[PDB]
């Protein structure tokens, strides 16, 4: 009765002793002490029983036996030919008598050893008993990295080099190798998972859902878990409703940008967001209930429930639990003989980037120019003029932020019109965008496409077709968007009213700045005719909303490393 | 729209705010600063803004955009290099659905998940014991027959009852598990596939289902017949001989790739908390096990990203390399 | 007659026993344990007449 | 029995910050995260852990 | 007198401590490992 904390530290006891012996004879085989300490703890383990005697069992010499011990004859072999030692062949035993019978002392009382095998269990249909069996549970971890910089130490520094110059070793796990049971390496591969992973069971969480639901659910923020309609306006009274609403509708810190916390202070359990976390692939958050998505401006106050959306990137996943450190190993592995960017192209984008005072003509003219070919066919010097007096006099390659402008100074800009080291770090980010993109064709598998949809599109995220760059100058990616799919169901939402019009070609004489109806600005075409009732067609082929999306996807905020912003443009006072 | 690179405030030639107005909705294109070129700016507004990003949920929520926190979290703190860095911001653009999964593990790519296996054995064991000299007291009765007619003649059956006490003070035996020889089972490498269980919501379209069941049966030992016969519990195909001995499934359960490693050194929790699978000597790298063998009696645990995890189970001293 | 798998796990057992054991007087001839093992291993293999 | 344990002994001698070889733990990182004065101290739990 | 037992002031050198072959470090950069001075120099099996 040593009450809670001594009978832990028993359990514990045993937990080690479990753990320490279930295989010890063919364990320590080659360590006999161990073997007879063990024997003689199991027989000085029991307490004896009633003495009660007649006339007893003993050996020759008289002294009195004292228990039987039984096992099969190859223990009786192992134990007998080095471990214990025999006392006699015979021994004295009652006929209610001198029998040949094997005996051997341990610990300090005598004891039969039995491997009764051969006087009994031959040419009889009965099992042996003592040949029980066991089934124990292995455990494996398949790809667990370490995210501490000081933990990627080893043994010694120039253990395992080769002649690459990136050591083929920075990169994570993805096998696991173990001894076959006759000592033959054995290795598990990543595509081992798919009998797992691989199934459609991933997408069941309506039994959790359905099981959170009912618990205490208090009212908490609605920024994050709350989306609205535009409300048909200019968005500058909408951006003012909006900070002021903002400004106050915080009712505490959002549970969703705390990032900072490690793997240890996230999975501490005072928590709140511990429990939040069900299935890698989805994300649990509180919606407000009987609300459908997207709700009014002014969100409606009623009892808060959960709701679940599908973790689309693999880097949704917060920040402690997919570490930066991985994902620049990660990232490192991928292009290892892919292009790099030349110093020179680097240090002139980062310098341009960090350029506080950026002049705004650039801006007036990206904005007047929206990404239109017409447009930039008739501007060549002045484009021109203006970059090279941007350029030769403090060595920044400036025109970088709208995609709709430097492959357009690539190819009619190309033939020796501005100096060759600005078209050189435009063509060498063009051939770094587009070995991104052969990275990306590489790591997808061709020939296997579902429901229409191309593999490019069914595997990447900048190849697919649904999602959007964040900002669009012409209607092509749009046509695009709400063309290919045909089994997504879409909504399109433009400030309100739902569908567009592209209605392009729009002069000065019917310019009508004050416009709130779906009337989009396709834009000129120039080789093509304008006309009123001749259908939208893309400007570009398919490819060129891929490289747009790349860019703005990875070079944009790599460099800019979260600090430019996107905004809208007053064309009322500007034009 | 519109992006500017760097903004300015200190530029007074021109107005704050004459041709542009802040209006982001992005995680990744958060502009805290940049909101004071719209009118109206206070300092509760940037207090606020100097910790959450100020999004419209009218062009979508951070939870329910593809984009979110952590991928601007990501880009906003780390500080190693670009080409890294577009590098890592392009594998994480990668879908996490079922089909982009089998492709990346098809490439050779590494998702943001870890596993763990399990595997289950059948070793022959002995059982060592010893009880007492007087543990049991046994009585016999009388022998009796009876003469029961049978076929070709009669039968005599010969019947005699007994009876045994316990008459020991405590626990009189003691039996424990003593040796091993040779495994019955097979310490072989064989996936615990899913798709033969049934129950689970299945995916509203068919061939997507039966694309990855084709491919689960290809690169796997034990895969389900083809004609996959119905009312019945859709037995693995028939084979030769299986190597050596009966195989042994593995199942897959996931975590971050960043877990607690030295936990799995140790006989830890299959689920993972106190609430135990014996880890056996495992290597990550090919280079690792050849190295566990003491090649200089040395044993390593992680070179640079790898691992190598000692034996924990009861198979220490056995199972000859 | 426990069938085809069983059967190629004693084959295994063959093959690996085949490849321990064909010159172990002279193999293992500085370990004295294991030679009275193989000699009690033999002599307990065979039954009586 | 009392045990002692120092948690955060520095070695100031500049001859002292020697190693058994130069490269035994070294990482990816320029710096060497080995430079750092030390901050924790480790042992043995009774079973082990 | 307080005996000091064992101990590394890093993960890494209290994992080399084992007598990996069959060697005892005790300072790496500035780190230190600290052998055992207990009386429990051949108890407690790790």
């Amino acid at each position: 009765h040593l009450n809670r904390v001594a009978r832990a530290a028993l359990l514990s006891d045993l937990k080690r002793r479990v753990c320490a012996d279930m295989f010890f004879m063919t364990r320590h085989a080659r360590e006999p002490r161990l073997i007879s300490a063990y024997l003689s703890d199991m027989v000085s383990c029991t307490q004896p029983s009633v003495m009660v005697s007649r006339i007893t069992h003993t050996n020759t010499r008289g002294r009195q036996v004292d228990g039987v011990l039984v096992t099969t004859a190859t223990l009786k072999r192992q134990l007998l030919q080095g471990i214990l030692q025999i006392d006699d062949t015979a021994a004295d035993v009652p006929v209610t008598a001198r029998v040949p019978a094997d005996l051997v002392i341990v610990g300090d009382k005598l004891v039969f050893l039995e491997a009764l095998e051969r006087r009994v269990y031959q040419a009889t249909r009965v099992a042996y008993p003592l040949i029980g069996n066991i089934d124990i549970t292995f455990i494996m971890p398949m790809g667990v990295f370490q995210a501490n910089s000081m933990d990627r130490y080893t043994r010694h520094a120039g253990d395992f080099s080769t002649v690459s110059e990136q050591d083929p070793r920075q990169f994570p796990p993805q096998g696991i190798f173990f001894y076959n049971k006759d000592g033959i390496l054995t290795q598990l591969t990543l595509r081992d998972a798919m009998g797992t992973i691989c199934h459609s069971s991933l997408l069941d969480v309506e039994a959790t859902l359905v099981a959170l639901r009912q618990q205490h659910l208090d009212r908490q923020c609605y920024f994050g878990v709350y989306v609205a309609e535009g409300t048909e306006d200019t968005l500058d009274v909408q951006m003012g409703r909006f900070m002021e609403t903002w400004a106050d509708m915080m009712p505490h810190h959002p549970h969703w940008v705390n990032e900072h916390l490690t793997i240890l202070q996230f999975i501490a359990p005072s928590n709140p967001r511990l429990r939040f976390e069900l299935n890698p692939a989805f994300d649990f958050f509180v919606a407000p209930g009987d609300v459908d998505l997207p709700g009014p401006q002014r969100p409606p106050e009623a009892m808060p429930t959960v709701n679940a959306t599908l973790r689309i990137i693999n880097g949704n996943i917060p920040v402690p639990l997919c570490p930066i450190s991985f994902r620049d190993c990660r990232g490192t592995q991928l292009g290892l003989g892919r292009h790099t960017m030349t110093p020179a192209t680097i240090k002139a984008v980062k310098d341009t980037f960090e350029d506080r005072a950026y002049p705004t003509i650039f801006y007036m003219l990206e904005a007047v120019i929206h990404g239109n070919e017409r447009n930039f066919c008739a501007l060549l010097r002045l484009l021109t003029q203006c970059i090279r007096g941007y350029w030769e006099q403090s060595h920044r390659v400036a025109f970088v932020n709208n995609f709709h402008m430097l492959m357009y100074i690539t190819t009619y800009l190309g033939n020796g019109e501005l100096p060759e080291v600005c078209i050189n770090i435009y063509r060498d980010l063009l051939q770094h965008v587009r070995a991104l993109r052969q990275t990306i064709t590489d790591f997808t598998i061709q020939g296997e496409g579902h429901n229409g949809e191309t593999s490019e599109a069914l595997n990447n995220i900048l190849t697919d077709d649904t999602f959007i760059a964040p900002i669009l100058w012409d209607c092509d990616a749009l046509i695009y968007r709400d063309e290919a799919a045909r089994d997504r169901l879409p909504a399109i939402r433009v400030s309100g009213r739902n569908g567009y019009q592209a209605l392009h070609f729009v002069d000065m004489a019917g310019h009508n700045f004050q416009r709130r109806d779906n009337v989009l600005i396709h834009g000129r075409p120039v080789r093509g005719d304008t006309g009123q009732a001749i259908p939208i067609t893309p400007h570009h082929d398919r490819e060129w909303g891929i490289l747009s999306k790349i860019y703005y996807y990875i070079v944009i905020p790599a460099f800019s490393r979260g600090s430019c912003c996107t905004m809208g443009v007053r064309y009322d006072r500007l034009y | 729209g519109l992006i500017m690179m760097a903004y300015q405030a200190y530029d007074e030639t021109i107005a704050t705010g004459t041709f542009f107005y802040p209006v982001p909705v992005n995680p990744l294109f958060a502009c805290p600063e940049h909101l004071a070129s719209l009118r109206g700016m206070t300092n509760a507004r940037r207090v606020l803004a100097k910790m959450v990003p100020p999004i419209p949920p009218f062009l979508g929520a951070n939870h329910h955009a593809t984009i979110r926190q952590p991928v601007a979290y990501h880009v906003t703190h780390s500080k190693s290099d670009f080409n890294t860095l577009t590098y890592s911001l392009l594998g994480g653009y990668f879908k996490f659905t079922p089909i982009s999964l089998t492709h990346q593990l098809r490439t050779g790519f590494h998702p943001g998940i870890a596993f763990t296996v399990v595997r289950q054995d059948r070793f022959a064991t002995e059982q060592l014991l010893y009880a007492e000299r007087a543990s049991e007291s046994y009585f016999v009765g009388q022998i009796q027959v009876h003469h029961h007619d049978a076929i070709g003649g009669v039968n005599f059956t010969l019947t005699q009852p007994r009876a045994h006490v316990d008459l020991g003070v405590g626990y009189t035996a003691v039996c424990a598990t003593a040796a091993l020889r040779c495994p019955l089972t097979d310490m072989g490498n064989t996936a615990q596939n899913l798709f033969f269980s049934r129950g689970g919501v299945p995916m509203l379209h068919d061939n997507v289902t039966e694309s990855l069941r084709r491919i689960t049966a290809s690169g796997g030992r034990l895969n389900p017949t083809e004609p996959l016969p119905i009312f019945g519990g859709l037995r693995p195909a028939t084979s030769a001989g299986i190597a050596r001995g009966q195989a042994s499934v593995c199942e897959f359960v996931a975590m971050p790739v960043s877990t607690d490693l030295q936990y799995f050194r140790t006989a830890c929790n299959p689920r993972g908390r106190a609430s135990e699978a014996y880890p056996p000597l495992c290597s990550s790298d090919a280079a690792m096990l050849r190295t566990a063998h003491a090649g200089e009696t040395g044993a390593d645990e992680v070179h640079l990203a790898q691992y190598l995890i000692r034996d924990a189970s009861p198979l220490r001293g056995c199972l000859p390399l």
